[PDB]
């Protein structure tokens, strides 16, 4: 039979079966229960939306997410998400098909632990496997060495391969991503009279700045530039009116990557910490990582990024080296398109976790040679 | 009695005349709409296809 | 100790051509047929029916000032 | 007398509010064609365009 190539995600949970091009379900992961009272009788009011139909009814609901940092927070929304998933948007019984999930790197074993115990107690599949989501993206590129910088919407990764052999002591995961992209961008539009506030204007945000940010090819140039002319202000409609205006604000919020100390944080920027993660590697593949930096995930989609990533990495790194940073149109299900070409390897096809191995060893079996 | 009747035909018909302008204006209004969102929208990502343009 | 994968034959890289050059011409050439049919089947066709409807209106602008003019020539008193 | 008052004052208001009615009509279906005539000189200009992409 086909396998379930299932990407939890945190934002955007991916799903699809093995050996196609696009995933054949993409909605986000909220579960939002009602606040409000209620007084229609027989409206057929249910008691939790989740996935795509809790951002249509969002303005009576409390949408919170399931995953806060590639972890997962609360188990029993998650559990209630991956049914609906099944059930719902691919309408395929798992009780007939071999599932693949993805996992950051780092991450807590529980987690894991937990996930695979529910995925053979509940759902009941046949056999499970987790993958860790930077190796997915150096499959869908096609290639078998670089280091790959995944910044998703929970946690951005870099993890450096080469030949197919990685290297686990040069991962560098940093826990800014999309959704403190999202808190600060709701932070700075308060700097012209804008407040929002609700968990669901946090959704109105998120569309903000995905269709109007754009990274800056040089940060103070722009910040001279925006304080003089006009140019760069473009205007939104809200979901009612009253459209708004967004003057630097555009290349500010997305600046966050590679100054984050302007949410607080302590760590260098997206563009120091792939320089970092590659002087880590050994002396003789620092040249192939550096021609073969790969980006991946859904936040690296801003306008304007492969460029700054690649002049700032051209500036730390000597100056004979070649930098290229690879940067496809399908960057963000490249993990998922990734996943599809590894379940669907025959190679692949004893990895799996089979139900009797887990019977046998309990759910710590993840941990051992089925990684 | 018979200014009664003829007057009320009248009023009825004029009424329910009253009503189907109403449903046609309404169902008028959503396609107008509709073809002014796809218009706001089409100009849109045209300007967007313009900014792609001028990055590349 | 961390995971050993079993040692295969092939490939990779060499899928790249099987999903890319196909939709590099199909995805192109699908593409252009459905604007094509798109914009024959909707433009004419819309300005053809509006032109129709604004001529059913102009017949209806006529009998509505035609039952007016009678109407009041009548009911002047 | 009090019916036939009635029902001809009602009757007065229905035929000059269907009248607006009618003038509403037209003036929105009118606005509607002209809106959807800029819209496929709009999708003639893509045509052009594509014409032009024909070039692939
Ligand atoms: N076109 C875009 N431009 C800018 N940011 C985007 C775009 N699309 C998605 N994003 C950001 O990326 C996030 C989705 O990332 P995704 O790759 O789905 O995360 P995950 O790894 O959990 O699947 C969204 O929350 C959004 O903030
Ligand atoms: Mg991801």
């Amino acid at each position: 039979t086909t396998a379930l190539v299932c990407d939890n995600g945190s934002g955007l949970v991916k799903a699809g079966f093995a050996g196609d091009d696009a995933p054949r379900a993409v909605f986000p992961s909220i579960v939002g229960r009602p606040r409000h009272q209620g007084v229609m009788v027989g409206m057929g009011q249910k008691d939790s939306y989740v996935g795509d139909e809790a951002q249509s009814k969002r303005g009576i609901l409390t949408l919170k997410y399931p995953i806060e940092h590639g972890i997962i927070t609360n188990w029993d929304d998650m559990e209630k998400i991956w049914h609906h998933t099944f059930y719902n948007e691919l309408r395929v019984a798992p009780e007939e098909h071999p599932t693949l999930l993805t996992e950051a790197p780092l991450n807590p074993k529980a987690n894991r632990e937990k996930m695979t115990q529910i995925m053979f107690e509940t759902f009941n599949v046949p056999a499970m496997y987790v993958a860790i989501q930077a190796v997915l993206s150096l499959y869908a590129s096609g290639r078998t060495t670089g280091i790959v910088l995944d910044s998703g919407d929970g946690v951005t990764h870099n993890v450096p391969i080469y030949e197919g052999y990685a290297l686990p002591h040069a991962i560098m995961r940093l826990d800014l991503a999309g959704r403190d992209l999202t808190d600060y961008l709701m932070k700075i539009l308060t700097e012209r009279g804008y407040s929002f506030v609700t968990t669901a204007e946090r959704e109105i945000v998120r569309d903000i700045k995905e269709k109007l940010c754009y990274v800056a090819l040089d940060f103070e140039n722009e910040m001279a530039t925006a304080a003089s002319s006009s140019s760069l202000e473009k205007s939104y409609e809200l979901p009612d009116g009253q459209v708004i205006t967004i003057g630097n604000e555009r290349f500010r919020c997305p600046e966050t990557l590679f100054q984050p100390s302007f949410i607080g944080m302590e760590s260098a920027g997206i563009h120091e910490t792939t320089y970092n993660s590659i002087m880590k590697c050994d002396i003789d593949i620092r040249k192939d990582l550096y021609a073969n930096n790969v980006l991946s995930g859904g936040t690296t989609m801003y306008p304007g990024i492969a460029d700054r990533m690649q002049k700032e990495i051209t500036a730390l790194a000597p100056s004979t080296m070649k930098i290229k940073i690879i940067a496809p149109p399908e960057r963000k299900y490249s993990v998922w398109i990734g996943g599809s070409i590894l379940a669907s390897l025959s190679t692949f096809q004893q990895m799996w976790i089979s139900k009797q191995e887990y019977d046998e060893a309990g759910p710590s079996i993840v941990h051992r040679k089925c990684f | 009695s018979d200014k009664l009747k003829e007057a009320e035909t009248r009023a009825e018909f004029a009424e329910r005349s009253v009503t189907k302008l109403e449903k046609s204006i309404d169902d008028l209004e959503d396609e107008l709409y509709a073809q002014k969102l796809k218009y706001k929208a089409i100009s849109e990502e045209l300007d967007h296809a313009l900014n792609d343009m001028t990055s590349i | 100790v961390p995971p050993k994968i079993p040692d295969g034959e092939r490939v990779d890289f060499d899928d790249i051509h099987r999903k890319r050059v196909e939709k590099d011409l199909n995805e192109l050439q699908t593409l252009i047929e459905a604007h094509f049919e798109n914009r024959k089947k909707e433009e004419e066709e819309l300005i053809s029916l509006k032109d129709r409807i604004e001529k059913r209106r102009a017949e209806r602008a006529e009998q509505q000032r035609i039952r007016n003019e009678r109407e009041k020539e009548r009911q002047n008193r």
